């Protein structure tokens, strides 16, 4: 069936006729009971006015936009906040228990949640519209203030699904994670699926014993608990945290529009060093606080690319420019030169023998065996692009070591070569900072990563295309 | 960088100009969590 | 001093002050001649408008305020209402009393509790309940230099269960919104602000939604808006600036909203004590009575309920009001309190949206000038200078313009609107007698430039931008007048939204919208790329 964490409960009942098909083992007991047993009435376990909102509930269309409910109890009259979603068998009903009884503070603590989330959001709006590290730090400043846990941070998901830690929070006690990296092995697909559904994952400990779900013998589909927020965490990432020292979890996703659907941009994710149940209002306040946090940060990510596509085309006619006057050989002679157009170590060019280094650059037999390689392997081509000369097919690609090891290429005519070259992926990386750990996981990632360079993104290609055929207009008038 | 509360300011005008001068002229030193835990004792209920 | 709001100070008290010599004597206010009558005020006037402005000593009529201090709870102020509100009356009401003998116990302690705080408290509002007859309450406390001013509105009575889900309802309703307005395709404004639109009006449940944009001049136009079909459309419309005084627009930027529950009841007088020096400050209060003159406007034009609310934007750390989002209706209407806060949290969805693509279409009409600058200067380098001219794309392309001219020994080409050869003539002439030593030169309007043959020229063009290519060739751009393109589907004494389109119609006249400082740095740089073009022949 699957197992919960040990503070709520859990009761399935069928949507035609209230009829409960499915129990946890946790609900008879704090619930108040000692009747529950099996086939029964769900309203029969409530007051009249719980019962009376059950059904308004039930008979809306979306089970969405009435939770949560606050219900009570009947054997003792305790609160159980409620949050309602379907399974296309069943409705189930998830309860937890509330600590504030009083019925004056329970308004104040709703209405304060909207203030507190207004509050906060209006605060990030008066930072300037001119970078995402700057709004990375406010985000993890004010959720840290919020909810008063011991480390938050941001994870950022790369191309290859690979995280990294931009920002961190944290009490001056433990070391820093900020510059981490992992890899995508560590999320499996589900969970960022899940996330995508579901915007929110929390934990409250993880040395708590799971508590096993009742089913019923009418059903062979099993119960489809996706949808569920307190499922129990799963075996191998509770051995984690178990390791790593940390035991209350609070995960919360980043979600922009994108080539429309939706995607996962990273994560925020906070850790404690004991168990932590924070209040319903905060956890609102929290999530309607990630909304504005996505917003702003689309906004920041079209912007910058923007300006990105701008420079470039600047630097891409002052390369034009130059190139007009007097001979072409004197790209290299200025300081705007090839480097300045794509983010790269090194780069060069090949013009009637004459080889001109920029950067970080190999010896001139080196380049005449790239050279001799391309005529021998790809001669019909316009352009090459590989991130690792290893694994490519290259027997000298020892000799290079860990220096040349990006690739971009793109022909004259079969002779005069445009050259880009770019380093492994472990001179951008610092982090001073068998069992399962973040440290493990680095070590993984620098082991996997080795031998490649950073994957090279499609403006670079359509900048050095439209640089490509400018050249070529440029020796075809000649 | 606290999340404060929203002051309130009144228009004044003085030595020929505009200016809104401020109505009222121990900072915050815990997070808001331990402040809603202090604040939503219902201890007096007994 | 130059800024228009400092300018507009003095109108508004000017206004307000005639106004109320107006009301006084028991006369009408007549609306277009006070307009047309000011365009060299006192201190003391603008001291009393703003003192009656934000201190009038008069709330709605359906909420009470009591003040206390906060030294011993002692109240040091009340409404006239406030007595028959808590069901008081049949001295347990009387300055100098505590104001914890007046709720529950258990309500004392809560309001004690959210006395005594710090920057910032985690009860506001509080839900309290009447001593007498126990009616429910939302008590919302703000705090002013002389005590603690405590708003009272009534509540809903029923099981609170049914007032949390409606909160949270409201809330989901909100967020809902906001999703619907992330899944939206970007480039354009006008769909963003119809979504909006529609969603704040199935949200709140108004009789009419509009929005209105405040230009650079400081007046206001409705770009959006959605009827209740039998109503008469007000899409297009333009008023004058002095319709929102300056205070209203701070007052905006202070809280984010404003209501009205009925425009045609009584305002509630408030008592005060005699050693207070001044009148009590009413500007952090929610239960403010409106003004004579906006209640009139309201009565007069249909509207008997409203609601509006800002919309804010960064600009270049600093708040910039682009608008405002408006409801009206035709009956009383109060809103429970978490729809404001959810309305709010709208807004600011909304404004975060705006940025972005204000922001935008800035970068992409930069980049379209660059685009349209390289490529004059191709057509410049292949063929003669006054090829420039003659194959689209043109000089028209450059800026947002009705017409354009040539002039280059002599040879004068038309392009558009633009005036005849003999008209161009006079105008070089006026320019060489009297604009000789600038290398630019921008104005609204010719009428108030100095030009003599203005009024000859007509409403063809208006408004012109001139650069000197040389002593002799110059550049011209033309435009028409404002009302060619403003168009609206509909004796000016009463205050009617006709007399306010034709008021702006009439200050307007025989003038051009603005040339932006986008259009006069496109318009230098091509300038300076001509003249070196020119000085290396
Ligand atoms: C500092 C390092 C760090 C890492 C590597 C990290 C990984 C991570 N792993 C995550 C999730 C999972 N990761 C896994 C699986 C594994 N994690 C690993 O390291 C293994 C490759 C694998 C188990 C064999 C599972 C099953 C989950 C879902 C857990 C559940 O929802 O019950 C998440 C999402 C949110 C959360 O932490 O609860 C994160 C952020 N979180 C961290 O803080
Ligand atoms: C379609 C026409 C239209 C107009 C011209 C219009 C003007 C307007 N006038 C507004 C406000 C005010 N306008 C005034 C004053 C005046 N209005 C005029 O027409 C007079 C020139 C002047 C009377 C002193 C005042 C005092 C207010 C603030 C009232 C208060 O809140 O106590 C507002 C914003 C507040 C609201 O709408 O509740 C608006 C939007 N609203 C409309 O719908």
């Amino acid at each position: 069936g699957g197992y919960i964490q040990p503070f709520g409960c859990m009761i399935a009942v069928d949507e035609s006729s209230f009829r409960i098909i499915g129990y946890s083992e946790n609900a008879r007991e704090m619930l108040g009971i000692m009747i529950l047993a099996m086939g029964t009435d769900v309203r029969s376990l409530f007051t009249s006015s719980s019962s009376i909102l059950l059904e308004r509930a039930f008979v809306a269309r979306e089970i969405t936009l009435l939770n949560p409910v606050w219900i009570h109890s009947k054997n003792t009259g305790k609160p159980f906040y409620a949050i309602l979603h379907r399974i296309d068998v069943g409705v189930v009903i998830d309860l937890e228990p509330a600590r504030t009884e009083d019925p004056a503070l329970s308004i104040a603590g709703a209405v304060q949640s909207q203030k507190l989330a207004v509050r906060a959001i209006s605060q990030l709006q008066a930072l300037p519209g001119g970078d995402i590290k700057l709004l990375c730090d406010t985000v993890v400043e004010s959720v840290r203030d919020l909810t008063g846990y011991d480390r938050v941070m941001v994870h950022k998901f790369h191309e290859d699904e690979h995280g990294e830690v931009v920002a961190e929070s944290k009490r001056d006690d433990l070391e820093p994670y900020i510059g981490l990296h992992y890899p995508a092995t560590d999320i499996p697909q589900a969970s960022r699926f899940l996330f995508k559904q579901n915007r929110v994952r929390m934990i409250v400990d993880c040395n708590a014993t799971p508590v096993l779900v009742v089913q019923d013998d009418r059903l062979t589909q099993s119960m489809c608990l996706v949808g569920s927020t307190l499922r129990a965490p799963h075996g191998c990432h509770s051995q984690y945290m178990a390791n790593m020292g940390s035991i209350a979890s609070l995960a919360m996703a980043v979600i922009i529009n994108g080539n429309s659907s939706m995607r996962l941009w990273g994560l925020v994710v906070c850790h404690h060093t004991s168990s932590r149940c924070i209040p319903f209002p905060l956890r609102y306040a929290c999530e309607f606080l990630m909304q504005a946090f996505g917003l702003q940060l689309n906004m920041e990510l079209q912007l910058a690319l923007q300006m990105s596509e701008k420079r470039v085309l600047r630097t891409q006619t002052l390369l034009c420019d130059m190139l007009l006057r007097d001979s072409p050989a004197g790209i290299v002679t200025q300081s705007p030169s090839i480097m300045d157009l794509v983010k790269c170590d090194g780069a060069a060019f090949l013009y009637h023998g004459k080889y001109y280094p920029l950067g970080v650059a190999p010896s001139e037999v080196q380049i005449k065996d790239v050279v001799e390689w391309l005529l021998a392997n790809h001669a019909d081509s316009t352009g090459l692009s590989t991130d690792s000369l290893g694994d490519a097919g290259y027997p000298g690609a020892a000799a290079l070591g860990d220096a040349v090891c990006g690739m971009a290429v793109a022909y004259i005519t079969k002779r005069d070569f445009l050259f880009w070259f770019r380093s492994h992926t472990a001179k951008e990386i610092k982090w001073g900072g068998q069992r399962m750990h973040p440290r493990s996981s680095f070590q993984a990632f620098l082991e996997v990563v080795k031998s490649r360079s950073q994957p090279w993104e499609t403006a670079e290609m359509d900048a050095i295309h439209s640089l490509q055929l400018i050249l070529r207009d440029s020796f075809k008038e000649s | 960088c606290r999340l404060s509360d929203q002051e309130y300011m009144e228009l004044v005008f003085e030595n020929g100009q505009i200016l809104a001068k401020g109505q009222r002229s121990n900072q915050r030193t815990k997070s808001i969590m331990d402040l809603y835990e202090a604040e939503y004792n219902e201890d007096f209920m007994k």
